RNA sequence: GGUGAAAUGCGAAGACCCUGACUGGACGAGCGGAAGCGAAGGCUGUGCUCUUGGACUAAUGUUGCGAUGAAGGACGAAGGCUAGAGGAUCGAAAUCGAUUAGAUACCGUUUUAGUUCUAGCAGUAAACGAUGCCGACUGGACGGGACAGUGUGUGUUGUCCAUGAGAAAUCUUGAGUAUGCGGGUUCUGGGGAUAGUAUGCUCGCAAGAGUGAAACUUGAAGAGAUUGACGGAAGGACACCACA
């Protein structure tokens, strides 16, 4: 079972945004019911073994239906969800390198989890990026607790109201 | 009162819970465990077939349903015919919502002289 | 090993095969591990409740019987059949069609 | 719900309440309701004819130890807001047909047709095992083989001169009461004891009514 | 509410130990009856139940 | 739906599940067993018909007409091949999806030859009890199947104990009856490997079958049993450097 990230809002003048693939979230465990009492952090170089050994991120041991858990990430695959872009810089190239999905329905895709046994509910935080309209690229930009992110890039104002994260089915 | 018959289909995969009339020919509730999870895995577990016979039982019991003649079965044929483990836990949660109960049969199909199934001269080596 | 040979067939060529019930492999009918169960329709633990929403006012709950088939890997994996020491292999079991009750 | 939320892309107050009706050869002759989707305005209800259900000879007939046989009717008539079934069929229940097969005994077996009086047909099958006597010790209770050619013989004699030309009332009375597997208990008891003799299921073929 | 004097210790059957078999006698009306319990229970104790119809074995 | 868990693939032109009608090929469950029959390969629905076997029972006929058997002949699982018919299920080859360091594999999806019947060719199997055929003689115990008798007999057959035999495991109508060595009559073997390979010949539509070497190489290869060491072997006990 497969799930989705997004932000949602309304945007005003930006032109992308990204996490950064460290994130907390709250589980439970499907053929249970019960939820995890804690919020556990999946990271994407973290390194784990499920029951036939394959390579997970995460693994945790369902305490009621008394079997392994595992999550891990995907990445976006570069043909048709993040459509590399640059950015300026000093006169000879440098030209900063940056990966930015699609707005397909007012909201972005930043990440993708494939999950066994268990069960996303929910996310905490993240590591936000913001992108300009033009060239200017705002980094750990701090959101409030009341939903919007707000820069300045020496005149002008790029921002997010009712600014959210979402965890959808795929 | 009135009465209804429940096709319980039951294997190692996805619990059935239809609900039918006294002919068999017109339905009135149809909810299989498996529409209340979202793993593949957890279709056909004990904890699904809960979850699946109580949405049914408050349905039908609103629409004029009070007592219940059960017909169980397998899978049968070529396939194994046992039921399987949400069967007995789908019929618990009838009797306590507040149905009563008439008949009790098995109906699993008999092959007497069957196809040839799948496997080959050495089976499946897993 | 045996001196069944691991089977019970006397003075006959061929004896029929069937189809495992687990795996699906072809094994002779005299080879296979064949066990029978009478098992009730309703489980035990669900009998209380029963009682009290029955309508009729005697009722019998219902007992089917089964009989299984399988293979050689498939009985000694399931552990329906284990390894026996070199004299214990010599003991067999019957049933007794003769007894009262 | 497994698939995610959009993808793949009151009726029932509008509906009937029928009565059924069995013959009145048993005292419980009301045996529960059917419903009807009304498809149509003056709907013909000819898609309410060719239904079939059976009920338990235990609930036909209020009593308790024959609650191991079935009759199976099928709808050919309605009146007013009433329908009315006709004789179908008969069978065993799946856990009493399965408790008389036993290991180390022989199982005789036995088929026939016959005709009703009106030119229905139908088709009988019936049913045997062996007996042990008050002193047996063997293991085993087989008959030869040309000794069951001997029983199968007298099987479908007693089939065909009570169940031949003779109204339907009254072949649903002798197969209420087990006459067929009586008298084969006692004539065919007299080439080897048996038990357990009964009808295992009727069929129509081809009916009238 | 119900209760009963255990009388009959029948085993210590539980996934790790933990469950252990009994068997009580109601007394409002006597009845043997099999039940299940979860603390340290010794012969001559009297339990309290708040529903008696089963017998778990 | 199926899986350790999933993916390809099927589903709003209504799947899956429940019901009334039909069509088609294949198969003959449970009863079904250390039970029966056939030269062996093999043979389980019911009723008719043409053919077949061994045993038993007897004051029938005949009168040695017999045992073994290079050369010759007929039959012979499954797969394969040649013609016609047929087409449910399963499925080599091909193909994608997974798993993997890599898997042209195990597991899965789409889809074939084949799997069935009639008429033939072919001639092989761990075609095994890995156990020529006929004749004489030999202790017990508990059984089965057929016939005849009346407290038993003849032909067959399963299990378990001695005597005897054997390198031992084991054998019990024989693997017994003395190296104390001869009842009649055949076949096959002569250290391993080269090799059931070359070549000639006979048979076959073919695929192949039958018969069948040498040069050169080499000190062991093999049978049954004993004590150890090991097992991604099974049990029974145990322990806050194990759990509850
Ligand atoms: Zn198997």
């Amino acid at each position: 079972m497969h799930f989705n990230i997004f932000v949602e809002g309304e945007f005003n003048n930006v032109k992308g945004v990204f996490i950064d693939q460290s994130y907390p979230l709250r589980i439970q465990c499907t053929n249970c019911g019960s939820p995890h009492e804690k919020s556990v952090v999946l990271s994407e170089d973290s390194v784990g073994e499920g029951d036939f050994g394959e390579k997970v991120n995460l693994g945790i041991t369902c305490r009621c239906c008394r079997r392994i858990m595992t999550l891990k990430i995907l990445k976006l695959k570069e043909g048709r969800e993040v459509k590399k872009h640059l950015l300026p810089t000093n006169f000879e190239d440098e030209f900063k390198e940056v990966w930015l999905s699609d707005m397909q329905k007012s909201r972005f895709l930043v990440s993708r989890i494939e999950t066994n046994g268990a069960e996303v509910t929910s996310i905490e935080s993240c590591i936000l990026n913001l992108v300009s309209n033009q060239d200017v690229l705002f980094t750990n930009v701090n959101f409030e607790d009341r939903t919007v992110a707000k820069c300045n890039n020496l005149n002008m104002i790029s921002s997010i109201i009712d600014f959210s994260l979402t965890v959808e089915l795929a | 009162e009135l009465a209804a018959v429940a096709h319980i289909k039951a294997t190692k995969n996805d619990t059935f819970v239809h609900i039918t009339d006294m002919t068999g020919s017109e339905t009135i509730a149809k909810i299989t465990g498996g529409m209340r999870v979202k793993a593949q895995r957890d279709e056909g577990s004990p904890y699904a077939a809960m979850l699946a016979a109580q949405d049914v039982a408050t349905k039908i019991l609103g629409r004029g349903v009070k007592v219940l003649h059960f017909k169980l079965r397998g899978a049968g044929g070529v396939k194994p015919m046992a039921l399987g483990p949400g069967a007995q836990t789908a019929i618990r949660t009838l009797i306590r919502a507040g149905l009563r109960v008439g008949r009790i049969e098995d109906v699993t199909p008999v092959a007497r002289d069957r196809v040839r199934k799948r496997g080959g001269h050495r089976g499946r080596r897993v | 090993m045996r001196r069944n040979h691991g089977r019970g067939k006397k003075n006959r060529g061929s004896a029929g095969s069937i189809q495992c019930d687990k795996c699906g492999s072809v094994t002779p009918k005299d080879k296979a591990i064949k066990r029978f169960r009478i098992q009730s329709l309703i489980e035990q633990a669900s009998f209380d409740d029963l009682k009290q929403a029955t309508i009729y006012d005697v009722f019998e709950v219902p007992r089917m019987g089964y009989k299984s088939q399988f293979c050689v890997s498939c009985a000694c994996h399931a552990k329906i059949v284990r390894v026996r020491s070199s004299q214990a292999r010599k003991i067999r079991y019957g049933f007794n069609p003769n007894r009262v009750a | 719900a497994i698939q995610p939320p959009g993808s793949y892309p009151n009726a029932f107050a509008r509906k009937e309440w029928y009565t059924l009706r069995s013959p009145s050869i048993f005292p419980n002759n009301i045996n529960g309701k059917t419903l009807m989707t009304k498809s149509a305005g003056k709907n013909s209800y000819m898609n309410m004819i060719g239904r079939r259900y059976d009920v338990n000879q235990a609930d036909l007939t209020g009593n308790n130890d024959v609650g191991h046989r079935k009759f199976i009717f099928k709808i050919g008539d309605i009146k007013g807001s009433e329908c009315v079934g006709f004789f179908d069929g008969m069978e065993l229940t799946s856990d009493k047909h399965k408790a008389m097969i036993k290991k180390w005994h022989t199982l005789i077996e036995a088929q026939k047709d016959i005709v009703a009086k009106d030119g229905s047909v139908f088709r009988v099958f019936v049913m045997g095992v062996t007996r042990r006597h008050p002193g047996y010790v063997k293991k085993t209770c087989y008959v030869k083989h040309s000794d069951e050619k001997k029983i199968r013989k007298i099987m479908f004699d007693v089939i065909e001169e009570e169940l031949s030309g003779c109204d339907v009332q009254k072949i649903m009375k002798k197969l209420a009461n087990e006459t067929v597997g009586k008298r084969i208990e006692e004539l065919g008891s007299e080439i080897f004891p048996l038990q357990n003799c009964c009808v295992r299921k009727v069929k129509t073929i081809k009916s009238h009514q | 509410e119900f209760f009963g004097e255990v009388t009959h210790v029948l085993g210590r059957t539980g996934g790790s130990g933990l469950l252990t078999q009994v068997k009580m006698e109601l007394m409002h009306n006597k009845r043997t009856i099999q039940r299940a319990v979860k603390g340290p229970v010794a012969v001559g104790d009297i339990i309290e139940i708040l529903e008696c119809e089963r017998e778990h074995r």
